[PDB]
């Protein structure tokens, strides 16, 4: 349905 | 100072954020490790703070399902983290390659993950960044141990004392309390465990949207479900554990200790 892609780590709030 | 003297570099295992992991042996001992080689010169102010934190936090953690840090050494322009060697790659690449796991293999997998998280918690460490990318497999062999890694975003907590420790982690895996900018603590790791279990059983995540604004709406609202047909043949006790983990109120949210006593983990 959504499928699985890799996500990165943020060390602050970064509006994307 | 004292890495060049005790350790011999060998072949590259991977690259990263101004890091290069090589296999190394401690010459005299003869034992082989992974040396994470970090470039001090090219690191930000903020990156040094993490390196120091990663080093301090990792030193506390002795567990079979955590990647052990054995040594941390500062020479001119280069910092070396000496870890257990792990040769099985990320849980991520294994979920992608196998698409999804059986309830049997999902239970065995998350059980190890929960024992890693439980150790972290009992030592007053919250990870904040649980995801398949940050779990590694011991070796390429059968039933190799899942080992938790990447404590670059991990925080120390005093007992059960919640606080606003900052907006940190991976959008898809973040907890509602962090999204709501609430004081948080140990329970955030159990929301991530929720997301990992869901991913394990059908091979896609419970919360997605192109728009990060919408993704956060879903997560804050706990807007997930168990679509037909792929979820139809999945036990109600499997779902029961996910719901208990994906509870938007961290107070009523199941703990690592509880999750391990859950009938879907404990017997089989
Ligand atoms: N202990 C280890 N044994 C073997 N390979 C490792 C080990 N730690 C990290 N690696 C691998 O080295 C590469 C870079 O890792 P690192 O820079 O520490 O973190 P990240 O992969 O999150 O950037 C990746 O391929 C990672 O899987």
């Amino acid at each position: 349905r959504n499928k699985l892609r890799r996500q990165h780590s943020y060390d602050t709030f970064v509006d994307l | 100072t004292r890495f060049t003297e005790e350790y011999q570099l060998f072949e590259e295992l991977g690259k990263g954020a101004f890091s290069v992991v090589r296999r190394c042996v401690k010459v005299l001992a003869g034992q082989e490790y992974a040396a994470k080689i970090i470039n001090t010169k090219k690191l930000s102010a903020r990156d040094h703070q993490k390196l120091e934190r990663e080093a301090r936090i990792c030193r506390l953690l002795k567990h079979p399902n955590i990647v052990r840090l054995h040594d941390s050494i500062s020479e001119e322009g280069h910092h070396y983290l000496i870890f257990d060697l792990v040769t099985g790659g990320e849980l991520f690449e294994d979920i992608v390659a196998r698409e999804y796991y059986s309830e049997a293999d999902a239970s065995h997998c998350i059980q190890q993950i929960l024992e890693a998280v439980l150790h972290c918690h009992q030592m007053g460490v919250v990870h904040r960044d649980l995801k398949p990318e940050n779990l590694l497999l011991a070796s390429k062999l059968k039933g190799a141990a899942v080992k938790l890694a990447d404590f670059g975003l991990a925080i120390e907590v005093e007992g059960e004392q919640q606080a606003w420790f900052g907006f940190a982690g991976t959008p898809g895996y973040l907890s509602p309390e962090v999204l709501r900018k609430d004081p948080y603590g140990k329970p955030v790791d159990l929301w991530a465990c929720g997301v990992i279990l869901y991913i394990l059983l059908v091979g896609y995540p419970p919360f997605w949207d192109e728009d990060q604004h919408r993704l956060y709406k879903q997560i804050k609202a706990g807007a997930y479900d168990f679509p037909s047909p792929e979820w139809d043949t999945v036990t109600p006790e499997a779902k029961d554990l996910i719901n208990k983990m994906l509870t938007i109120n961290p107070s009523k949210r199941i703990t690592a200790a509880e999750a391990l006593k859950h009938p879907w983990i404990s017997h089989r």
